[PDB]
């Protein structure tokens, strides 16, 4: 049904149409974010009409459109696949894009280059699109890199902040500790089994495959900020809010997850892999989850919460329960993107203020964000019939109910009631308190702007996993056979998560001081990763090159063993042989001494 | 940021440094607004008593615990406002802070339009040119004779003279560029 | 998480049994020609019905008939429910089983230790 | 001539047939209608236009026919004439040879993109054949540097040539 | 202080990962016997060889 | 718990004992640095907003940085020990090291290939 | 402490100067001298890639491959005309 292929195709050839416009002088004439923001709707729509298709009869497409090399054996070519995972994620990415440049366009109103910050954001959506949908990982790879290089230029939109560029530069690092992963799968892909073409890399079911995946994994834990390097999304928050949300929020993070759903098949061989990353999952989940507590910053919670999440999808991929993980990525990105919105809200109404602590009773001056902050609150706790419920209480109970490591199955759990309570931190201090934002009040939240896409992603928040889990293919065999209380149990924990944590906001407004707990500031700080391995690593590591590798082996050793001792070998030669009295007789004699050696060589070789 | 750094730093103005310092550090504990500002009443009675001590040895006694009590007694995450150094929002703007002598190698197309601005941009460069000599030698001969030397410089004194090493505190990129 | 880990975890494991060998006895002990499980299912239907091959359970009968009325009343996702669960219980029909012969494995184990002590008459 | 149906297979089609059981309408089928109207006749029309400006003046190409040369296994040694069109004739083959492997790479690519969740069985008539084209790939131009020459797999060859009678002989 | 904050930090690090270790030691596993998955455990669509069969593994009901 | 400086995370200013000093030597010091400072600051401000100036304000204090560390190295090396032994550890080590890493790999991959064990299943390439 | 008395002059008429400098930084009137379409873009675009995608891919080998159709027991194969034989009857009825 070419009706299915064009409409792949096209997505990409439509919105790349903005960044030629701006190539050509005709933005200046037209308006480039009313434009852009238009041409993702329709992106929206033609992504739809496939969506049906699969869902009408569960078909998928390997498209080959252009050939790049032949390179002997191993051809080279451009794929997109249009199996579940792609499709389904290219209509929620582009929804949510599709939110965020409206909203792009009233935060940075007043912005003296709005138009190059949207053109940034549909490249990064063609990167994130071009990372979705690649047949050959070489595709995967162009993806893979090219957002890690736009978030660079989007992180730190606002060159001129030198803590803009420490998170930009921490981001690249991250990453390319990462692309050492996915380089190192690839090669062992290019050697062993000969292709990066998926089809074929699936038929390296029944070998060793270790090698690889765990490259793959290293790939995943660099770009999902898994427990190891797990600082750069909350460091990434210093980019513009809008950034935080498509990319931060939703796109890029999940890049991980959606590796390791594409090459699942041969993940569900390895045993030793699987339990690796639930591991690893499930320790980010609580290390997140108990830093995200007691941080002051409105968007840094978020974006805690934001790899939280991930842990949890990180388990279930762990678990070897692929389709759910993907689903989980669906219902994450819509409330995410919401809450982050709902913050860029608060902090754009309010004179930019971006610390809960002097943010206060937002429900009665502006209902609209604060509604819309509760919808996405309950649907990150999990509310029961909200798009959360339908795809996290079936990661939980399917930890209740497999073979897991005892610690990973009770963090995780705890892990779900600690979202409860940051959940429950940001609506007590950003909402439900007295005021203590400053004096003069100037909130406007009026403009069409703001409130429609954050309206539409709202309804979204409220109907998608509704509609997304009775569509989607009948996957997994899940259990729901249960003890009752494993049944229930998200829903619980969830409820008292919030009760305690509730009871701690009220009890700080009593007139006694409790300050915090010597393991609070432990948490506050993050954990103490980012105090420690942050100023060690980059000081023994420069501190090497300068001192040790550049001045001590280059330069002194380097050019005093064979370019310098050369010239003092021949130096001192010459001073020798030409320091010469300028005497005829000692001259001659020398003379004599030769006849009577060259007497000699002819004698005793006679 | 305007004023110039003293070089050594009194007793006073280390501990009314210091009740900023704590009570600003008191507000991050104190999240709510009621318990602050009891909570901090209850600080300056700290700093009151202990006013009066004539013994400065004391004095330096009493400051010098006071900023270990508060080292250990601090927040990890003071609450910083948005827009001063280690803020949020710190040098944000400043892609937008071009340094101003660089409207001088515009073509004249450009200044072409913009008409009255440059007029006007051309008076003040006169201003500067016309007193760099009455400025530099006030800046010379009020050199107090040759001693302790701080940065501050000296006001204009004269009529028609401008207040000197004006060209850059006056004519500052503007903070918000937008 | 639950008590039947506390038994093999804390206390003894001699009579828990280990879930890595659940049949870990005779298949037949116990039962005098037990009957074996039946699939309604065709390795062809399957294979031609495209089902995942976790997906091939003993339920795969009842689940090739969701995915029949899914394709079938394709705009309307919301009225293949009786189907749905259908499958469900067939599963849950199972998971029953396989809980039925976990435990049937814990008592037998049991009754080699009863048995033990017993058959091990003094003299 | 868009593909030989030999060359690069592709197996018939079994479509199940449509069987509505709801009264809603298919928002599918009412796209296509359109589909086929505003965006494939437009389009049919115009590239007719197109063939019929071609047929016009058709032309033709062939594929050049190389004839085949003598191989190096004989060949006079230190005659670089010979050797030269023998050396050639090799790295030709080189690359004939390995396009053919381009196809079985291809080949199977799209009898698992074809045959998902049965790829683990439909799919293993080309996989057979995946390394009996593999297992004979590595056995003439595997070790070979990057200095691919004919004198050298007559070499590799040859070194094995050997054993497949070393060890037969060593059965005795 | 930094001695503080290393020893801390560490310390996370190595309960976490013995507790983890505590945890493959005694797992969480519901009172659920084997899955059964018909013919010979899909030998032949597990990819098995068409001509040899295989030991035929069957499951009994109850 | 008393703060503990560490090469990193130093004594902050204040905790720091020095801080706390009104010894009129230390007092003279500290007024006498202001003015170097404050010296060179009024030698940049009146260079600076110097009308009609054209050449570059040069900072020469950045350019003895770079000469000390890319041109006044050589001239100011003497070789001793802790210079020469840790100059051929960094030099010869680990060059040394991954060619007993590198030739034991290198080798255990040829004796399998020889005895035929290695797969090299599906690898056309190289 | 408190302002110098010649400190708060040189701020006194620094300022007074900084507020010219933004007064002059005002544009006057005239400062800047300067001397559906919703199918036009998805519409032109659709008919070329259609043109591509049936006229180049479609055509060349291997370029549009599909996972086979789902067929379950009882509905009909259109192309060769079989039907799909019905499956074993489901014996239970236990909900
Ligand atoms: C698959 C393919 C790979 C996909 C993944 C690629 C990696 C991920 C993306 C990395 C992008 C890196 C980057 O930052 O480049 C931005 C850079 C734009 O610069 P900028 O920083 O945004 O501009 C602001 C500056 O201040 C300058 O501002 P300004 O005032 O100059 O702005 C006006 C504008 C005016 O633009 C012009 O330069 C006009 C002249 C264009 C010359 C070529 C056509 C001339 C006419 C021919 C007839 O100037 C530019 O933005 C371009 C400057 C550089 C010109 C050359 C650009 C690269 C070659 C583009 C070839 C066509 C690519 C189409 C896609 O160039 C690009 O836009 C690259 C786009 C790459 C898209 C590839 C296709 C996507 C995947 C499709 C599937
Ligand atoms: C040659 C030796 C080295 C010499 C170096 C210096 C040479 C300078 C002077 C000569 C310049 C011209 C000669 C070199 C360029 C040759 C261009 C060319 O060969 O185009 C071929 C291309 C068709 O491609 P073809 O390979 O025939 O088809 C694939 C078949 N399987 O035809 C085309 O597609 C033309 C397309 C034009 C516009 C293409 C833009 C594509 C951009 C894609 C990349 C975008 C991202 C790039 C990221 C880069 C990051 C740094
Ligand atoms: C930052 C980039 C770092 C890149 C690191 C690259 C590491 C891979 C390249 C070096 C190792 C290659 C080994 C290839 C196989 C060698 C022959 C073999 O079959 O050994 C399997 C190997 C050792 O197994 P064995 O000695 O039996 O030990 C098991 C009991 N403890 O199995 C093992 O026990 C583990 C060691 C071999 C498997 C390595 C898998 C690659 C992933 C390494 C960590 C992630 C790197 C990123
Ligand atoms: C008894 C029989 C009952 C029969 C019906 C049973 C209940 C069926 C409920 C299905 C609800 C589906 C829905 O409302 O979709 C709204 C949509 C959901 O999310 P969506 O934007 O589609 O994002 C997912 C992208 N894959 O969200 C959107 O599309 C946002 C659209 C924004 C503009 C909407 C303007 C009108 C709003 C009207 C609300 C009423
Ligand atoms: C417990 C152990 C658990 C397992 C190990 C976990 C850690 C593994 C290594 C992770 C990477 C270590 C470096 C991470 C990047 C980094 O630290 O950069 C941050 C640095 C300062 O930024 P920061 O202080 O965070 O933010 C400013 C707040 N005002 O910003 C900087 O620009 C610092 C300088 C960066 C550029 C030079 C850094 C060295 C580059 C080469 C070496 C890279 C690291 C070593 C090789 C890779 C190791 C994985
Ligand atoms: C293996 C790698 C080998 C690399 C060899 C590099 C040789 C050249 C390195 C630099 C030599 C040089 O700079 O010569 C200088 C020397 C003294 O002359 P002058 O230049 O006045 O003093 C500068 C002292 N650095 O001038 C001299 O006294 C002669 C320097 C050597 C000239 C070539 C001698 C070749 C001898 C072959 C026997
Ligand atoms: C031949 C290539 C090597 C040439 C140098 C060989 C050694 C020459 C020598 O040692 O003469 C030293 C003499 C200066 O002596 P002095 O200043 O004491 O040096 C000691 C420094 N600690 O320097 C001189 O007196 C001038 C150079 C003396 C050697 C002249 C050539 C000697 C040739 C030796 C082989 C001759 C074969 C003749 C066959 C007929
Ligand atoms: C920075 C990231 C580091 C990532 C490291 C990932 C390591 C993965 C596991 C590699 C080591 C085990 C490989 C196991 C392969 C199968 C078993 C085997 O036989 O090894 C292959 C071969 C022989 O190794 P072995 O069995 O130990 O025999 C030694 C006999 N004397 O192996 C050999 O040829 C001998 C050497 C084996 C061990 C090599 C260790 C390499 C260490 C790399 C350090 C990287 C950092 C260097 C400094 C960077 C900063 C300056
Ligand atoms: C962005 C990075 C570059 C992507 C370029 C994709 C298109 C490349 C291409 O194939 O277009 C040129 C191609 C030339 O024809 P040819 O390649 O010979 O095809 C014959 C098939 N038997 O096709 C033609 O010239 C014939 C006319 C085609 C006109 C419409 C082309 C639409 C191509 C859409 C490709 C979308 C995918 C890439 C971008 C996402
Ligand atoms: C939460 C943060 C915890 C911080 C707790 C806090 O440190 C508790 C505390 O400081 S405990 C009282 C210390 N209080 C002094 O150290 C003042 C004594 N210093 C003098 O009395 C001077 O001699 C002078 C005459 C100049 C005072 O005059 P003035 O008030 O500076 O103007």
């Amino acid at each position: 049904m070419n009706i299915f292929t064009t409409s792949i195709l096209l997505i990409f050839i439509l919105l790349l149409s903005p960044i030629l416009i701006s190539m050509s002088n005709l933005i200046k004439h037209i308006n480039f974010p009313l434009y852009t923001t238009t041409s993702i709707k329709f992106s929206f729509i033609i992504s739809l009409l496939p969506l049906l298709m699969f869902f009408h009869n569960n078909m998928e497409y390997m498209i080959t459109t252009w050939h790049w090399v032949t390179m002997n054996s191993m051809e080279l070519k451009m794929s997109f696949k249009t199996d579940f995972f792609s499709i389904l994620f290219t209509s929620v990415a582009l929804f949510v894009t599709w939110s965020i440049m409206q909203f792009s366009s009233w935060y940075m109103h007043s912005d003296p280059n709005i138009n190059r910050f949207i053109k940034y954001l549909t490249l990064f959506l063609i990167t994130m699109l071009i990372l979705t949908s690649a047949n050959n990982m070489f595709q995967l790879f162009i993806g893979w890199e090219g957002v890690g290089i736009m978030s660079f230029l989007l992180i730190g939109w606002w060159y001129g902040r030198t803590d803009a560029n420490t998170a930009a530069l921490q981001a690249i690092l991250y990453n390319r500790i990462g692309d050492i992963g996915f380089i190192l799968a690839m090669v062992w892909f290019s050697l062993n089994m000969n292709s990066w073409e998926l089809q074929q890399i699936m038929f390296s079911n029944n070998n060793d495959n270790l090698i690889p995946l765990m490259g793959l994994l290293i790939a995943a834990t660099g770009k999902s900020a898994q427990f190891g390097l797990h600082p750069w999304l909350p460091s990434a928050m210093e980019g513009p809010t809008p950034v935080s949300a498509l990319l931060h929020s939703s796109t890029m993070v999940v890049a991980g997850i959606f590796l390791l759903v594409r090459f699942h098949p041969l993940t569900t061989n390895n045993n030793f892999i699987l339990t690796t990353m639930l591991c690893l999952g499930a320790l980010t989940t609580l290390f997140t989850a108990i830093c995200a507590l007691t941080q002051n910053d409105i968007k840094k919670i978020i974006a805690f919460s934001t790899s939280s999440q991930l842990g949890l999808m990180m388990v279930t991929l762990g678990m070897n329960q692929p389709h759910l993980a993907f689903l989980h990525i669906c219902t994450h990105a819509f409330f995410k993107a919401m809450l982050f919105m709902c913050s860029g809200s608060i902090i754009h109404s309010l004179a930019d203020e971006q610390d809960i602590r002097k943010m206060g009773n937002i429900t009665k001056i502006m209902p609209f964000t604060s509604s819309c902050l509760v919808i996405g609150s309950l649907a990150l706790t999990g509310m029961p019939f909200l798009t959360g419920f339908y795809s996290k209480d079936l990661i939980i109970e399917a930890i209740n109910t497999c073979n897991t490591n005892a610690w990973a199955l009770l963090i995780t759990l705890i892990a779900t009631s600690m979202t409860a309570m940051y959940s429950m931190r940001i609506i007590y201090f950003v909402t439900m308190t007295k005021p203590r934002f400053p004096p003069l009040i100037s909130i406007n939240e009026n403009d069409p702007d703001l409130m429609n896409p954050i309206k539409r992603l709202a309804f979204g928040s409220i109907f998608a996993g509704f509609v997304i889990s009775y569509n989607i293919p009948p996957t997994s065999i899940p259990v729901l056979t249960m003890p009752w209380f494993l049944k229930t149990t998200a829903l619980i924990i969830s409820v008292l998560g919030f009760l305690i944590a509730l009871e701690l906001n009220n009890l700080t407004m009593k007139l006694s001081m409790n300050k915090a707990n010597p393991y609070s500031s432990f948490s506050t700080l993050l954990g103490f990763f980012p105090s420690i391995i942050h100023r060690i690593t980059p000081m023994k590591s420069l501190n090497l090159s300068l001192k040790t590798s550049l001045t001590l082996l280059d330069l002194i050793w380097l050019e005093k063993t064979i370019p310098k001792s050369t010239s003092t070998l021949h130096t001192n030669m010459t001073t020798l042989t030409t320091n010469q009295k300028g005497l005829i007789k000692l001259y001659f004699m020398s003379f004599l001494i030769n006849i009577i050696l060259i007497i000699i060589l002819y004698s005793i070789n006679l | 940021a305007f004023c110039a750094p003293p070089a050594y730093l009194t007793h006073q103005q280390k501990v009314l440094r210091l009740y900023k310092r704590a009570l600003r550090h008191l507000e991050s504990w104190c999240i709510h607004r009621d318990k602050y500002r009891y909570f901090a009443c209850l600080m300056r009675a700290r700093f009151e008593e202990h006013k009066n001590e004539k013994d400065m040895m004391r004095a330096t006694q009493l400051l010098r615990e006071a900023e270990e009590e508060f080292w250990q007694n601090q927040h990890p995450q003071p609450y910083i406002f948005p827009d001063s150094p280690g803020g949020t929002s710190f040098e944000r703007y400043e892609c937008y802070k071009v340094p101003e002598w660089c409207l001088d190698y515009w073509h004249p197309s450009e200044k072409a339009m913009y008409p009255d601005y440059f007029s006007k941009r051309e008076q003040w460069k006169k201003l500067r040119m016309e007193s760099w000599d009455r400025e530099v030698k006030q800046l010379q001969e009020e050199t107090s004779p040759d001693g302790i030397m701080t940065e501050a410089l000296p006001p204009a004194r004269r009529e028609g003279d401008l207040p000197p090493l004006w060209w850059h505190i006056v004519t500052r990129p503007r903070e918000r560029p937008t | 998480m639950g008590a039947h880990l506390t038994r093999r975890y804390l206390w003894d494991a001699s009579v828990e049994p280990d879930p890595e060998k659940i049949p870990s006895f005779p298949p037949d002990l116990g039962f005098p020609e037990r009957k074996e499980r039946v699939m309604v299912a065709t390795q062809q239907e399957m294979m031609d019905a495209q089902l995942t091959l976790q997906q091939r359970d003993y339920c795969a009968h009842y689940l090739i008939r969701l995915l029949k009325c899914k394709r079938d009343s394709f705009p309307n996702f919301l009225a293949c429910k009786h189907e749905q669960h259908d499958w469900d219980y067939c599963e849950h029909l199972d998971y029953v089983k396989r809980m039925k012969e976990f435990e049937r494995e814990r008592r037998l184990l049991q009754r080699k230790k009863r048995r033990a002590l017993k058959e091990a008459r003094v003299a | 001539d868009s593909w030989d149906k030999d060359v690069y297979p592709e197996p018939p089609s079994r479509t199940p047939a449509p069987s509505p059981q709801t009264s809603l309408p298919n928002p599918i089928t009412y796209l296509t209608k359109a589909y086929d109207l505003v965006v494939d006749w437009p389009v049919t029309l115009v590239r007719e236009f197109i063939e019929r400006q071609h047929a016009k003046n058709r032309t033709y190409y062939y594929h050049r026919q190389y004839r085949r040369v003598p191989d190096i296994t004989e060949c006079k040694e230190g005659d670089v004439l010979c050797i030269y069109e023998a050396e050639m004739q090799w790295r030709r083959d080189f690359k004939v040879d390995q396009e053919i492997m381009n196809i079985i790479q291809e080949r199977l690519k799209a009898c698992q993109q074809r045959e998902g969740e049965n790829y683990q069985q439909n799919c293993a008539k080309e996989l057979e054949q995946f390394t009996k084209v593999t297992k004979a790939y590595q056995d003439r131009y595997l070790d070979l540097g990057a200095y691919y020459s004919a004198r050298k797999c007559l070499a590799k060859q040859k070194q094995r040539m050997l054993e497949e009678r070393k060890a037969a002989r060593q059965e005795a | 202080s930094w001695d503080v904050m290393c020893k801390h930090l560490f310390g996370f690090v190595a309960f976490m990962v013995f507790m983890f270790w505590v945890g493959h030691v005694f797992p969480s596993y519901q009172p659920v016997g084997p899955k059964q998955y018909p013919y010979n455990n899909l030998y032949l669509e597990r990819g098995g060889d068409p001509t040899k069969e295989p030991e035929p593994v069957v499951h009994y009901d109850i | 718990s008393k703060y503990k400086p560490a090469p990193l995370a130093t004594l902050p200013s204040t905790l720091d004992p020095a801080e706390y000093d009104v010894s009129p030597e230390t007092r003279r010091a500290q007024v006498e640095r202001l003015s170097i400072r404050a010296r060179l600051k009024r030698e940049y401000l009146l260079q600076y907003n110097d009308p009609k100036r054209v050449s570059h304000i040069e900072d020469p204090a950045l350019i003895r940085w770079t000469y000390a560390r890319s041109a006044n190295i050589y001239p100011n090396f003497r070789p001793t020990p802790k210079n020469s032994l840790l100059g051929a550890v960094a030099g010869f080590g680990p060059l040394i090291f991954w060619y007993y890493v590198f030739k034991t790999d290198r080798d255990r991959k040829e004796r399998l290939i020889q005895e035929g064990k290695l797969d090299r299943k599906f690898n056309i390439s190289y | 402490s408190g302002y110098t008395p010649d400190e708060k002059l040189r701020l006194q008429q620094l300022r007074e100067l900084r507020r010219r400098w933004l007064k002059d930084q005002e544009l006057s009137p005239r400062e800047p001298v300067l001397p559906l379409f919703a199918v036009s873009h998805v519409l032109i675009p659709m008919w070329f890639v259609h043109y591509y995608v049936k006229y180049h891919m479609a055509t060349k080998p291997y370029t549009i491959v599909s996972s086979k159709p789902r067929i379950f027991p009882g509905d009909t194969i259109l192309e060769t005309g079989e039907v799909i034989p019905p499956m074993r009857d489901f014996p239970d009825q236990h909900h």
